[PDB]
RNA sequence: AGAGAAAUCAAGG
RNA sequence: UUGCU
């Protein structure tokens, strides 16, 4: 490590990117996630009094306790009622205009959603196939299973689609229909819509243990749409948000007006411990309702919004494939009630495969609406610095006239992020109290640095698809890195040696390939870079085609530019492609 | 009053052409109405016609229009065809016949004062009146039924819409007083056996042989038809008598046959059936209770062929062996660019880790390129490289055996075959050392054998990009010497103050950028989740030791103790304990 | 994922898939380039042996990506 | 055997 | 069948 820490013409933190082996394989998740997932779902009842009673907090329905019993000392599941209305009014206030762009969104854009965009989402675990399914294909089941039900045609609008599942559990019973023919009742199709598929976080890096993610059921995801499509639209507006832009600017203003005259400054950059294990549904679903209320938003409105957050404190959580169990040297998977185990408190609560649990939350449900919940905490007239959070992730400025004055807002940060169910990791935040020195999502910054440093490295081979497309595809990510820091001159041009040369190896340009043995043999001289010709893209000429920045610079002549180009020839007939139709923009046989 | 967008001269002019204020919310409908007037306004601002207080009546066409504002343009349909209609949104977008009728010079006027008539409704909250007198009522569009009802109020104490009865208020909590970090914390070392080298190769032991130059086949027909083989070492796990299924690869490629029979051996090589044969044992032998299942690490401490091994992959070479295409050159940008890649490529480039960094390459993609069908035979992947004059370069064999895979992180079994130069009982516990003779020559070959994934060779197919980092730590060094000298030199060669073995001496930038890709090697191979879980929570404590030098002050929450989220990552990887042992070796307090 | 199969695919005795076609020969010299799926051979066969196009439709498909190169090359 | 790390692979038929 | 420094 005192190879990574330089003394001279370098800072320790130009040296934060060689405190990252992402070159090496990512962690992968092995076997049975029940153990995980159980885990996940008993913190928040440990962590809901200062002594760790599970058997009391399990009777708990919403999950808001008296100040005395938050938890100081440690994590603190559940929230405040009463901080939460003052809060999110606090929220209100400020940033006003920022929410009067919510309210247009409202009135405009809410009724023209389409829920054809619910088939770009995740893995979606199928209430009639009772397996995982591609979301475009659970989608349109769901869909066609309204409309029998329901006798009536669906509307594009992703409105119609909410309408639709709040009508079909008015039915008594529903069926399928196709052979299949399967048949569900209104308990059946209500447990489909509080069931959350869990499944392993696979390629995490920055971790020793393996986490989890759930998502949710197609009959709610519509209506999990809405409220994070909401709040995509304030966190784009308020400035102590950093999910928007990507970019990442919002730390940029704020370190080139760090310069303050005659003031104790502060930079407290650090992380959520339990984020996902202390965030009780009815905390957002209270402030979303404060502030649609305080907005003026009409009471459908207001049902609309509380409906998603109202399945998932009825959630049935997937516990999975079964705890291991061990006699000798053999493994064996049981479900949680068959032996005693470490988790015998939530046995009263097991739903057959899945079990259910009021408190919590998991990674991947409400990513939008939780940062929400962290930034209204933040609004007290005892906290006058400025705060930057992206869900488990958070830097704040402290700008004080004295020592003791930045303790008390230190402490006060902590302290109001437990109201709402928020609870810092005490290992994890570090407080420099000369102001200049902090990191926030991959972002190390030191006096006017801001240094961006990628959590994944961009892939250096070609895509698969054909030469042309891969060329553009791979110079084009290459750009991306440049543009945002995360490369530079030298590491940008580096990119394209190493990108280069396993782009033309890939299609045999390298060495002595079949497809070259043909060339050299047949006199087909390499005119182009997956023929094996010098690379003709340049640092400054990264979104330029090859064939066509070949034609001016005389690389490619007429004659073969005329027959690569014919639109008639049998070889072929950023996220979009500036790819010329040519004879190597073929396709891979299948 | 009269907004600040709206001129005045619009304002008086329908202040009596209608009754405003004999209305519902009649200022509101004012502002709207002077709104459509000043479209035509920038409409006709050079044709057009105006009956504002049809409404304008084009003069080169001659059709007349009548500007409308809708909050939705894919709503739009013909209100009349008395007078043909514009629609434009509130925001100041057209519709697609918008921009037939107009051009470029109506269409932006028309935008951006509709963008700053947007700021005005925004800023004085009226986002709702606006719709509702640009369009009609939206009515209910979602209402919750009585049985749906009663469902989502089961596991809640509140109403669909809560009304909690308490005052909004925000208590007072009694914290905890926030403490100094005055010390850097030490980061635990473990005690045990030291850790074995269980990486998928040799690593800076790796050696080759010269061989005349031809194809694989060519090679492999040389070496196999005129050495000899005995071992000198052997291995519980990999046991000697598996050098037949070497020799019986090494045969059978040599003759164009890269895929072989089964042969007796193949069984211990391969692990065959041994799924069955562990279950039937621990079924057997199974009594007592189930039980939880409780896995265990078995805690290594810090190997000392660590640092001789960083010392081997710092060693110069002969030749370059980062041959990698140099990019064109068009702008003074570029050639400084390619500069700086080409003076990299020339310090890192002649060194035995670099090499290395090319047989990993190799023999990662030959190993991955024989795993994308299902083989109930063995295939021979050599690892063969070929210097400038030719001559190939053998480093080794890896045999692959049986494999179904379904999943792309199962294991498949292989048997590998390296040539190593000096062997270490402690450090290969599990290798088997051959003796080797071609042509006088002495080498030494080790077999070991081991499962690894399809999706961790992918990674290693292209382990090339571990010169990114090193690269950008160089790169950073010559641009800041030429940003406080004004004058970019490739050729600067400053020295590197460290802490080395607890004391502060300079070294050179060019030795320094050697064995951080050394060191980045390393940890790149031996990356598992103790790795990253080690790095993560390295970056805050070497964010805290950067501030503690420039003398700033750190502090700490009430239960902070930021070094138990790394030593619980410190079990057994012995580059994670080199670069825990770094860490101590550096002063923990800064005066 | 594809960029996974990508040496694989490319390697393979007949990677690329072609509509069926005449002016293409099944063997140009000594190599097979048809069984449709082709050969990774053809493409570079018909950029020296294929049939040329005229010099407009050169110009229109080049068109959009060549201005962006003059901008480069005059600023 | 081994790979591996909190539980899997060492085919499934 | 087999050739990335």
């Amino acid at each position: 490590m005192n190879l990574f820490t330089p003394l001279s013409e370098i800072n320790p933190t130009t040296t934060q990117e060689l405190l990252y082996a992402y070159t090496g394989p990512a962690p992968v998740a092995y076997g049975t996630r029940t153990r995980a997932v159980l885990e996940n779902i008993i913190r928040p009842y440990q962590y809901f009094y200062k002594e760790p009673n599970v058997q009391r907090a399990l009777d708990i329905k919403t999950g808001c306790k008296e100040p005395e019993d938050i938890n100081v000392e440690g994590p603190s599941s559940g929230f405040h009622t009463a901080s939460v209305l003052k809060l999110a009014d606090n929220f209100f206030r400020k940033y006003r205009p920022a929410m009067e762009k919510l309210k247009y969104w409202i009135l405009v854009k809410l009724p023209k959603l389409k829920y054809a965009e619910l088939s770009k989402g995740r893995q979606t675990y199928s209430f009639i196939h009772k397996r995982n399914l591609p979301a475009p294909i659970a989608l349109e089941e769901t869909v066609e299973f309204l409309e029998q039900n329901l006798r009536r045609k669906i509307g594009p609008t992703l409105l119609s689609y909410c309408q639709a599942i709040a009508d079909v559990m008015e039915l008594d019973e529903t069926t399928y229909e196709g052979t299949y023919t399967i048949k569900f009742s209104r308990e059946e199709l209500w447990d489909q819509m509080r069931t959350l598929n869990t499944m392993w976080k696979h390629l995490e890096r920055g971790r020793l243990n393996r986490r989890t993610i759930a998502t949710p059921s197609m009959l709610i995801r519509g209506f999990v749409k809405i409220v994070e499509d909401a709040a995509k639209e304030i966190l784009e507006n308020v400035p102590t948000s950093g999910v928007p832009v990507g970019g990442e600017e919002k730390l940029a203003k704020l370190a080139s007006k760090q310069t303050f005259h005659t003031a104790v400054t502060g930079e407290l950059s650090g992380d959520q411990e339990k984020f996902n294990e202390c965030l009780d549904p009815d905390a957002m679903r209270l402030m979303w309702t404060v502030f649609l209320r305080k907005l003026g938003c009409p009471d459908w409105i207001m049902e609309l919004f509380n409906i998603p957050f109202m399945v998932f404190k009825s959630k049935l959580a997937d516990m999975g494939e079964g705890l291991v169990y061990t006699k000798g040297k053999l493994t064996d998977r049981k479900p949680l009630g068959e032996m005693p185990s470490e988790f015998d408190d939530l046995v009263r609560n097991v739903v057959g495969n899945s079990i259910s649990c009021r408190l919590g939350m998991f990674m991947g449900m409400y990513n939008l609406t939780s940062t929400l919940l962290a930034l209204i905490s933040i609004e007290r007239e005892e906290l006058t610095g400025s705060h930057v959070e992206s869900s488990d992730d958070f830097i704040h400025f402290f700008n004080c006239k004295t020592h003791e004055e930045m303790f008390k807002q230190a402490e006060t940060l902590r302290l109001t992020l437990k109201l709402v169910g928020i609870n810092m990791s005490p290992s994890k935040c570090i407080l420099i109290s000369p102001a200049g020195i902090g990191e926030f999502n991959s972002k190390f910054h030191h006096r006017d640095f801001v240094g961006n440093v990628a959590t994944e490295l961009p892939a250096l081979v070609p895509n698969g698809t054909n030469p042309m497309t891969d060329l553009a595809m791979g110079l084009n990510v290459i750009k991306h890195s440049v543009n945002t820091g995360q490369m530079n001159l030298c590491t940008g041009a580096l990119a394209m040696r190493i990108f280069n040369h396993a782009y033309k190896y890939a299609y045999m340009a390298l060495g002595v390939t079949r497809r070259t043995r043909f060339m050299e043999e047949n006199a087909i001289t390499p005119l182009l870079t997956n023929q094996g010709a010098s690379p003709v893209h340049s640092f400054s000429t990264m979104h330029l085609d090859e064939v066509a920045l070949r034609r001016h610079l005389g690389l490619l002549d007429e004659e073969t530019l005329r027959r690569i180009l014919n639109p008639n020839n049998p070889v072929t007939q950023i996220m979009e492609d500036y790819s010329v139709p040519s004879c190597f923009k073929y396709t891979l046989s299948r | 009053d009269r907004p600040d967008h709206i001129d005045s001269r619009v304002w008086e002019l329908s202040e009596t052409q209608e009754d405003w204020i004999t209305q519902v919310h009649g200022h509101v409908r004012r502002v709207v109405e002077c709104w459509k007037y000043t479209i035509c306004c920038l409409i006709s601002n050079m044709q057009y016609d105006v009956f504002k207080w049809p409404d304008l009546y084009d003069n080169e066409r001659a059709v007349a229009y009548k500007v409308l504002l809708v909050s939705d343009l894919s709503d739009h349909s013909p209100t009349s065809g008395i007078y043909h209609d514009l629609a434009f949104n509130l925001e100041g977008e057209a519709e697609e016949s918008c921009a037939l009728v107009l051009r470029g010079s109506q269409l932006q006027d028309i935008k951006g004062f509709l963008c700053r008539a947007l700021e005005w409704v925004v800023s004085n909250n009226l986002t709702q009146e606006v719709v509702e007198t640009i369009s009609g009522e939206a009515k209910l569009q979602f209402s919750v039924g009585t049985t749906f009802r009663t469902l989502l109020k089961r596991d809640t104490d509140w109403d669909v819409i809560p009304t909690p009865r308490v005052e909004p208020n925000v208590p007072r909590i009694e914290g905890r007083r926030w403490t100094q970090m005055k010390k850097l914390p030490l980061l635990k070392e473990k005690e045990g056996p030291p850790s074995p080298w269980r990486a998928l190769l040799l690593g800076a032991d790796s050696e080759y042989i010269v061989c005349p130059p031809g194809t694989d086949q060519e090679a492999i027909s040389w070496i196999h038809s005129q050495s000899e083989i005995e071992c000198i070492r052997e291995s519980k796990s990999t046991p000697a008598s598996v050098i037949t299924c070497l020799t019986s690869s090494l045969q059978s490629f040599a003759e164009g046959n890269p895929v072989r029979s089964r042969i007796h051996e193949d069984i211990i090589a391969f692990g065959i059936n041994k799924k069955q044969e562990k279950k039937q044992s621990a079924s057997s032998s199974a009594s007592g209770e189930w039980k939880r299942a409780e896995y265990q690490v078995e805690e290594m401490s810090l190997p000392p062929w660590v640092e001789e091994e960083m010392v081997l992959l710092r060693s110069d070479q002969e030749d370059n062996w980062i041959e990698l295409e140099k990019n064109a050159i068009y702008t003074e940008v570029d050639g400084v660019a390619e500069g700086l890649v080409d003076k990299y490529i020339e310090i890192v480039g002649r060194t035995k880790v670099a090499s290395v960094i090319e047989k990993w390459q190799i023999a990662a993609t030959r190993t991955f390129s024989q795993l994308h069908t299902d083989r109930s035979r063995i295939t021979a992947c050599p690892i063969i490289t070929r210097d400038p004059s030719g001559n190939c370069q053998f480093w080794g064999m890896v045999l692959l055996g049986p494999h179904h895979v379904k999943r792309d992180t199962d294991n498949a079994p292989l048997l590998i075959a390296e040539i190593m130069g000096e062997d270490t009982e402690e450090k290969y516990p599990k290798h088997s050392v051959f003796s080797l003779k071609v042509e006088e020559k002495q080498f030494l070959l080790s077999l070991k054998i081991t499962s690894f994934s399809r999706n961790k060779l992918y990674t290693f197919s292209n382990i090339r990009r571990v010169l990114i980092q090193p690269a950008s730590i160089y790169s950073q060094v010559v641009l800041s010497r030429a940003a406080e000298n004004n004058s970019l030199n490739l050729e600067v060669n400053p020295e590197i103050q460290l802490y080395l073995e607890g004391a502060q001496r300079g070294m050179t930038l060019y030795q320094w950028v050697r064995m951080i890709l050394c060191l980045e090697f390393l940890m790149a191979i031996y990356n598992n989740p103790q790795m990253e879980g080690f790095l993560a929570n390295m970056r805050r404590l070497h964010m805290s030791r950067h501030a503690m030098m420039e003398r700033r002050q750190v502090f700490l929450p009430f239960g902070s103790r930021p070094e138990d989220k790394v030593n619980e990552c410190i079990i057994n990887n012995p580059i994670v304990a080199y670069l825990a042992k770094g860490w101590n070796s550096m002063p923990n307090v800064y005066y | 994922a594809p960029q996974m199969r990508l040496v694989y695919s490319v390697r393979k005795p007949w990677p690329i898939s072609m509509t069926p076609s005449k002016e293409i020969p099944l063997v140009f010299n000594g190599t097979k380039l048809k069984d449709t799926r082709a050969n990774i051979v053809v493409p570079d066969y018909w950029s020296k042996y294929g049939s040329q196009t005229s010099l407009e439709v050169v110009n229109a498909i080049l068109y959009a990506e060549d201005l962006k190169v003059q901008r480069f090359f005059s600023t």
